[PDB]
């Protein structure tokens, strides 16, 4: 695992001045393969034209020659990283799928396994930091292998390693969250990562101060980080709302444990409360299938608001009477 | 040229597509006559070849022919496609009084050829004599 | 349009015998000319082309906006990374529209603010209202309907509203605010006035005509009832959603609820003031029938309509109905009549009239129209381009650059030939001959102007047009950086004279490396030959070695024979001889003039001089 | 904008030309110093308070009157001595050399060269000894001199469209010559009647050959236009002292720039001269502001208080 | 831009620009030859030369393509055409600032109109007069502008009486350098065109029929981007003619009539094209010029209307 390396910058590429030239691009020369010869006649044509108007013509012919030499080069050197790029791409894709039909298919004791747990834990600690928000193709496969890990799990040793960067994994999730990054189903991964982990780890002073920066966390995004989460509920993608929603669940249910609470006094800023309650209307529609467990998320997090006392009076407001009568569902 | 250029060089491509002999050659390329000699002359007994010198004639001969067939094999397209339209309306445009000396059957090169089975077997064949070019 | 050749002196005046007036328009649009071939009218008088743009503005505002047309890359035209092409293509095209909106917008400031004429001001405020209006209905939602877009909407509607007239002046918010015969503010005007600001979505300025006179006074006072409706009013009015259609369809509800609480409850004050405040709560609650009460204007009541009745422009078609009902299109200004086109669909046969205000507006909103798809090229059939074969906007770009091309500005000349080069339209062949004709008329001066008239003939590949041009730069310095076949000729000819008569240039051709570089033909040789031989003699082998080089030369070439013969003369062995010989075999009034000029009779000498070195040679 | 102190008085600043081409914007400037036992001429680049380097330096015997650069590599420089001497910077081993010098350019005794302006292979310049000079690059004497051309002292010069210039004097007089005239008289004199204030700096409009601005005695800022009589087309109240220099942008001259003995450096801004809004860039404890150059969105000056000010963000 | 004084005594006949419109041309029947330049810095147009160039009237006048230098060539009254190089190393107004290059006295009738041909086929000529024959000249050797060889001669008219100070010709070549040489000929109410044959020679290619009296001026339009020919004449019947000249009795050319326009009320004495083809003017006896512009139909309108 030491072919992945950015110190080489294969994305990055050095833009000379280009006086001129610059407003031929590569349209017409573009599977990435930009054609040499397309680029070739237009600066061809933009030279005879240059000529033809007869200012300057045998001086300036050097320089547009000299950037024909170079522009050459850069297409030539775009195409080989394009090339590296897409064979990093499918290398990182076999050694994941490796990776998981070992971890899947393996009957050995897990204790003994544990190092190299670990080891691959710090493997892939700076892969993904290094590709937290760059590029949302190489963390698909490095995000579904951190979360089938995450439910397949001297002794206090290891046990703080591993509590140690669960914490540090738990943060770069919360940062692409807040970001909006990826896709849909990158961003679905990182909900059940963030799950499991409000819900098992923390859930005795150990017990107080990680629950105490767990939320601390939280708190630093603020409410750019749940817009989001309350964006991606009844959504188009069938499995990222059913997380998302999943997810609110986690964030209130442990909030409390920390009589009122921050999260769900930001959900009804956010209007999600209001539209929310308003969904509530012909669930009969809606209600093993995927549309069935998505609705059972949905009312079960109705249902922990209604049990704090800040909730009645913002859920109260909301006039959830009047929903369920509509969908005449009793 | 015609659909972006001028109209002044579309002269000289025509009458160097209409003067150049490809076109002739091409056109003998689908007789039945050629592929039959050029068979036979690639059909001969291994004894000869094992025994002949890597400078023998016939070595080369046999290697010219099957550059001739590649090279056959790959402008047969590029001619269907851009010679025998542009000689057809020149043909029917003005008088010229040429013989037909190809096969309407064989639509392809590969037509007058599948005909031939020991051709693969020759050629497999052929491989154990050590000459890299032939090979 | 009449406009006066000369508003000084006008060359006829009477009927008094039809006088042949005649005109011939210039190279130079800004630089025409009229005379008059009769007695006695001997003047001469310089005409400029009608309503022509001259001015830097102008030019700064061409610039921009072939900026935006060339930024649109592959977007500027329409395909009739798969349901996202046409979305993203809506985007950025929208986008365009935006930024051609603004350069406009810039460039009518910069016209009011430099100026002799505003009239070009005003048209061109026009011209930006109609193109606000015609973002505002296709450059936003992308026929989707406001849900899909509410910010960004209501924001260009609130835009395009507010830019289209000045009213209401504030010249005229204290025009009222200080009219009296009634107590405090209760009139028809004061409310009008609210209203109006309301229509207009200006609530801000709403809010503060209200807290200008009676808010706390004679409500908090008379009446406590009717004090929490106004005060609550002014609250929904500070949080009229402008985001979420959740927000505002959550908003008319508190005041739908807020108008009917009111609408029947304690009548604390004036019979007027009652109503006065319940048809403002109604305006605000979306009440067609006030909305178009209180509308002065057919887009008041429009804007309004949109803004807190239903936001939905399925029902565009109904309001502009109902808002011409109540006030007809005012034929003051020319831009309502093409925002009721814009509304009501028919968008086309404008260009033609854009033309009449402006050009280059005219050609890149067709342009623009062509790349949303709103028009497209129907023909279907002549080797060129500047013709109805091609599309309308096609054919109007074509038709600004060909005007640019006589407008003089050499800044503007890239932007012309840009223009015919990008056009989506025409054989890369049709346009080179168009470039290969119009290149030849660039006002270059500088070294650079003349080297991107190169780059385009290289770019190009107009090796006849550049062999021309030269041509017209080379018509002694001058000579010496020259240095076709006959000038060559002449060239080589007079260095030889030079020679024979006998500094940099010299040297290079045997700051001073830049030369030699760029020096890195057959004349030039010769001329390097010459030197080193000059250079040679200046330095007895060595003199042998330049006398014979110089016989080579006479060879290889009457005059410089004569020089050679001179040469050999002063300086009085078998190739020596050779030489000589042979320039005896080959042995007139110019040639006769160097020969005295030299003795200060010639072929004698020469044969006496060839005897010598017969003897000489014998001797040795 | 930002200050640099560098331990003498600067009497002029000027931006090395950028490439044909570039895209950059000015990073590299020359300075002259005055009022010290020595003086150099010294060339500095800005890297990306600044970052100053001093590429390198050489004495300047006299005060520096005035400075130009002539190419990227040749700057031209007055002295108070009456020479005029073209500078050649060598940048592969950052030095300074002498390329040439006319070291009678200005005489009486010895009388300060007070201007010079260059248009490539020309040089010209003026002097308290009311003496105009054209100069050409490689020539060993003066092309021409106008012996004598103006009874005043003469403080500043411009081309107009060479070799026709004009130039500013001690009893606010514009004269205009040309080098292949006979005589030692003008072809136009502009003055502004009333007081002859004396005029200290002149500017030609980069795109309109026929306008200047001159900045006098009294502060204030004259435009001009030579086709339009004898009297100035604008007159307008500017500084409390001495206006010592005055430049138009060279690519958007609808702004103007002007720097005084006050300690005050304007930047106007007309966005026409014949085809306002002025605001004041350096603090208001400033000493003479005796020069400045503008450059793209670049401006340098240089100050009385041994001080060099920068902005390369001007409209930024 | 106000108006200025030529400087001619008598009636002046033509004036013209030079290949950059920076220059200008006048002759007049004091016969004279006026240039004047366009000062830079001061915006007015400022006597560059006068001279005396003929012995009789001089009527036209035209510069050569400034790849060849500066040339003008005058036509006059007094039977000959002259050809003139300016000479850099001249005081302005000197009277001695313009070379004679050279005379063509082949012409044994007064001469009407006179010129240059396109660039693009070297240093030639065209001049007609009253012996209703139209003579081409050629400067074989670019180096010698005195090398002045007649090309060709063309009876145009044949049969022209004795007795008519009715008379008018006029001269146009089609500037179009990616087109086979022609140019068009006014001759009286007659128009017509002449294209060069295979053989080298002219030949009547077509003719532009309409014209119900005499023909005051004629030019050929800049074909720059179209694929069709345009020519505008200014007849004395008072109406302004455009047709349309496509090559798809013997012709190979088409011939269309665009336009036709009477708004002048009376003669149309001079019609004038853009440099790009894309404006045409027109002036006459109701002293007023007018500026047209093609429709998207072809058509031509009114654009604007000078006074």
């Amino acid at each position: 695992f030491d072919f992945i390396n950015t110190d080489y910058k294969w994305e990055e590429i050095p833009s000379p001045h280009f006086t001129y030239l610059k407003d031929l691009d590569l349209g017409p020369c573009i599977g990435v393969h930009y054609d040499i010869r397309k680029a070739q006649e237009i600066l061809a044509l933009k030279r005879k034209e240059y000529e033809h108007s007869q200012l300057a013509t045998p001086e300036f012919l050097e320089t547009v020659e000299l950037e024909e030499k170079v522009l050459i080069e850069w297409l030539t050197v775009r195409n080989r990283a394009n090339l590296l790029l897409t064979a990093r791409l499918n290398l990182l894709q076999a050694w994941a799928n490796l990776l998981l039909v070992m971890i899947e298919s393996n009957d050995f004791k897990s204790t003994p396994k544990m190092a190299f747990l670990l080891q691959a834990l710090q493997a892939i600690l700076p892969t993904l930091e290094a590709f937290s928000s760059l590029k949302s193709d190489e963390a698909f496969e490095l995000a579904r292998v951190a979360k089938v890990l995450l439910w397949k799990l001297e002794q206090f040793t290891v046990g703080n390693l591993i509590g140690d960067k669960l914490f540090q994994l738990f943060q770069l999730c919360l940062s692409a969250i807040s970001q909006c990054s990826g896709t849909p189903e990158l961003r679905s991964l990182y909900y059940s990562i963030c799950y499991r982990y409000l819900t098992a780890v923390v859930d005795t002073r150990s017990v107080t101060n990680a629950r105490a920066r767990t939320l601390k966390a939280i708190t630093l995004y603020g409410d750019r980080l749940l817009n989001v989460i309350c964006d991606d509920a009844y959504g188009s993608d069938t499995t990222c709302q059913t997380a998302a929603m999943i997810l609110l669940n986690a964030l209130v249910h442990t909030s409390r444990a920390s009589v009122d609470c921050p999260i769900i006094d930001a959900l009804n800023r956010l209007n999600f409360i209001g539209v929310l309650v308003d969904s509530l209307k012909e669930i009969l529609n809606e209600w093993a299938s995927p549309s069935q467990q998505y609705t059972s998320a949905k009312l079960a997090l109705l249902l922990q608001l209604c049990q704090t006392r800040q909730g009645a009076k913002y859920v109260l407001q909301a006039n959830l009477f009047r929903a369920l009568e509509q969908s005449g569902v009793f | 040229n015609i659909s972006i250029d001028d109209a002044m060089a579309a002269t000289n491509l025509a009458t160097y597509v209409r003067l150049h002999p490809f076109s002739r050659v091409m056109e003998w390329l689908f007789n039945e006559k050629v592929i039959t000699s050029l068979i036979n002359t690639i059909h001969q007994d291994p004894i000869s070849l094992g025994s002949a010198s890597p400078d023998s004639p016939l070595v080369v001969s046999i290697l010219r022919a099957i550059q001739v067939m590649i090279k056959a094999l790959e402008l047969q397209e590029t001619y269907l496609h851009l010679v025998r339209p542009e000689v057809l309306r020149y043909q029917g445009e003005a008088g010229v009084r040429r013989k037909p000396v190809a096969n309407a059957a064989y639509s392809a090169f590969e037509d007058g050829i599948l005909s031939h089975l020991s051709l693969v077997v020759d050629l497999g064949k052929y491989c154990n004599l050590g000459h890299a070019e032939l090979t | 349009i009449l406009v006066p050749m000369t508003v000084n002196d006008q060359p006829i005046e009477k009927n008094g015998d039809k006088m042949p007036l005649k005109f011939k328009l210039g190279p130079l649009s800004y630089q025409n000319m009229a005379f008059i071939t009769a007695k006695d009218k001997y003047k001469l008088y310089p005409v400029r082309i009608p309503r022509l743009d001259t001015s830097k503005e102008f030019s700064a505002y061409v610039s921009g906006l072939f900026e935006i047309y060339r930024d649109l890359g592959d977007d500027r035209v329409f395909n009739v990374v798969n349901s996202n092409f046409a979305k993203e293509h809506n985007a950025t095209v929208n986008l365009a529209m935006e930024a051609i909106l603004n350069e406009l917008e810039v460039f009518i400031g910069r016209v009011k603010d430099q100026d002799g004429r505003v009239n070009r001001f005003y048209e061109l405020e026009e011209s930006l209202t109609v193109l606000n209006c015609l973002r505002t209905m296709y450059f936003i939602l992308d026929g989707q309907d406001v849900e899909e877009n509410r910010s960004e909407f209501i924001e260009s509607l609130l835009n395009w509203i507010n830019r289209s007239d000045g009213e209401p002046d504030e010249e005229y918010i204290e025009q009222v605010f200080s009219v009296a015969g009634k107590k405090v503010f209760e009139t028809q005007y004061f409310w009008k006035l609210l209203n109006q600001l309301v229509l207009r979505g200006l609530l801000s300025q709403a809010i503060g005509c209200i807290e200008r006179s009676d808010l706390l006074p004679y409500l908090s006072d008379t009446c406590a009832v009717s004090f929490d409706a106004v005060s609550d009013s002014i609250e929904l009015l500070k949080q009229y959603p402008k985001d979420s259609s959740s927000t505002f369809r959550e908003w008319k509800n508190l005041v739908l609820k807020l108008s009917q609480a009111f609408g029947s409850s304690a009548t604390d004050i004036s019979g007027e003031l009652r109503d006065y405040i319940e048809d403002f709560l109604l305006v605000i609650g979306g009440n067609q029938r006030k909305i178009l009460q209180y509308s002065r204007t057919w887009y008041e009541s429009f804007c309004g309509f949109l803004l807190y009745y239903i936001p939905s422009l399925e029902l565009s078609a109904e309001y502009l109905q109902m808002s011409l009902e109540a006030n007809v299109v005012d034929i003051t200004n020319d831009w309502e009549q093409p925002c009721v086109d814009i509304i009501s669909g028919k968008i086309h046969s404008i260009l033609p009239v854009m033309e009449s205000l402006d050009s280059c507006t005219a050609a890149f909103t067709a342009m623009i129209c062509e790349a949303k798809g709103l028009i497209e090229n129907i023909f279907e059939g002549l080797e060129d381009l500047f013709s109805y074969r091609n599309g309308m906007a096609s054919y109007m770009l074509n038709s600004f650059a060909f005007e640019l091309c006589s407008l003089g500005d050499k800044e503007l000349w890239p932007v012309a030939i840009g223009l015919i080069a990008l056009s989506a339209t025409g054989t890369r062949s049709a346009k080179k001959m168009v470039i290969a004709e119009l290149l030849p008329h660039y006002p270059f001066v500088t070294n650079d102007d003349i080297e991107w008239m190169l780059s385009i003939c290289v770019e190009w590949r107009l090796p006849e047009i550049a062999k021309e041009i030269y041509t017209t730069l080379g018509n002694i310095e001058s000579i010496a950086n020259f240095s076709l076949v006959k000038s060559y000729s002449w060239l080589l000819f007079e260095a030889s004279c030079m020679e024979g008569q006998k500094v940099l240039n010299a040297i290079v051709s045997k700051d001073d490396v830049i030369i030699p570089q760029d020096i890195l033909v057959t004349n030039s040789m010769r001329q390097t030959l010459a030197p080193y031989a000059v250079l040679s003699q200046f330095y007895d082998r060595e003199d042998w070695g330049q006398a014979l080089r110089l016989l080579l030369l006479l060879i290889e070439f009457h005059y410089l024979v004569l020089l050679v013969a001179k040469f050999l003369y002063p300086i009085f062995e078998d190739s020596v001889a050779t030489v000589i010989e042979v320039i005896e075999t080959k042995w007139s009034n110019l040639y006769e003039t160097i020969i005295e000029a030299d003795k200060s009779a010639t072929l004698l000498k020469n044969l006496r001089k060839k005897l010598n070195f017969k003897l000489c040679q014998a001797f040795m | 904008i930002y200050a640099k102190f560098v331990s003498q008085k600067i009497s002029k600043t000027r931006w090395r030309p950028l490439p044909p081409g570039s895209l950059q914007t000015a990073e590299t400037f020359a300075t002259g110093s005055w009022d010290n036992e020595e003086n150099y001429i010294s060339l500095w680049s800005i890297g990306d308070e600044g970052d100053h380097q001093l590429l390198c330096d050489i004495r300047h015997h006299g005060d520096v009157m005035d400075l130009q650069f002539f190419d990227q590599e040749r700057i031209v420089a007055a002295s108070s001595t009456g020479c005029v001497t073209v500078f050649l910077h060598h940048p592969n081993n950052q030095t300074l050399s002498v390329n040439q010098q006319w070291t009678t350019a200005h005489y009486h005794s010895s009388a300060p060269c007070t201007g010079v302006v260059c248009n490539n292979p020309e040089i010209v310049t003026v002097g308290e000894d009311g003496r105009i000079n054209l100069f050409r690059a490689d020539h060993k004497e003066a092309v021409r001199t106008i012996d004598n051309a103006d009874s005043s002292t003469l403080h500043a010069v411009t081309f107009l469209r060479t070799p026709e210039i004009l130039t500013v004097n001690s009893i606010g007089q514009l004269k205009i010559w040309d080098f292949r005239q006979q005589g030692n008289e003008p072809s136009q004199i502009l003055s502004l009647t009333g007081d002859r204030v004396p005029l200290h700096c002149v500017d030609r409009h980069p795109n309109q050959q026929h306008v200047v601005a001159t900045g006098g005695q009294d502060g204030m800022l004259s435009i001009w236009d030579v086709r339009q009589g004898t009297m100035p087309v604008s007159l307008l109240k500017a500084h409390e002292a001495e206006m010592w220099e005055v430049h138009f942008h060279p690519s958007n001259p609808e702004h103007l720039f002007t720097c005084s003995e006050d300690g005050s450096l304007w930047h106007w801004d007309a966005s026409s001269w014949l085809s306002i809004e002025i605001t004041s860039l350096l603090p208001s404890r400033s000493l003479s502001v005796n020069t400045l150059d503008v450059l793209g969105p670049c401006l340098v000056c240089g100050t009385d208080a041994e001080a060099i000010y920068v902005t390369r963000h001007l409209f930024s | 831009m106000q108006p200025f004084d030529s400087g001619h005594d008598d009636l002046v006949h033509d004036v013209v620009y030079d290949f950059y419109g920076r220059h200008v041309a006048t002759c007049s029947s004091d016969q004279h030859i006026k240039v004047f330049k366009l000062d830079k810095d001061t915006s007015n147009w400022e006597l560059s030369d006068s001279w005396r160039a003929h012995d009789s009237s001089i009527v036209a006048i035209d510069w050569a393509s400034p790849e060849y230098g500066r040339i003008i060539a005058s036509a006059s009254y007094d039977k000959t055409v002259k050809l003139w190089e300016e000479d850099p190393d001249q005081e302005e107004c000197s009277g001695r600032r313009w070379n004679k290059l050279c005379t063509l006295n082949d012409s044994k009738g007064s001469l009407y109109s006179v010129k240059f041909a396109p660039a693009h086929l070297g240093l030639k000529l065209a001049c007609l007069g009253n012996d209703g024959i139209l003579r081409l000249y050629d400067a074989l050797e670019p180096s010698d502008l005195r090398s002045w060889t007649l090309t060709s001669e063309m009876k145009v008219l044949s049969i022209p009486p004795a007795n008519h100070l009715q008379s008018d010709f006029c001269l146009s070549w089609c500037p179009s350098r990616f087109s086979p040489e022609k140019l068009a000929v006014s001759a009286l109410e007659q128009a017509i065109i002449y294209q060069r044959g295979k053989d080298g020679k002219l030949h009547v290619a077509a003719k532009l029929p309409g014209h119900k009296s005499l023909i005051r001026s004629i030019s050929w339009a800049p074909s720059i981007g179209r694929w069709y020919q345009l020519i505008a004449t200014g007849c004395k019947d008072g109406r302004i003619r455009i047709f349309k000249i496509t090559e798809k009795l013997q012709s190979n050319l088409q011939v269309e009539l665009l336009s036709e326009h009477d708004d002048h009320n009376g003669e149309v004495w001079s019609v004038s094209w853009n440099l790009t083809g894309t404006i045409l003017s027109s002036a006459g006896d109701d002293g007023k010029v007018r500026l047209w512009k093609a429709t998207y139909s072809n058509e031509f309108k009114c654009m604007s209307v000078i006074t």
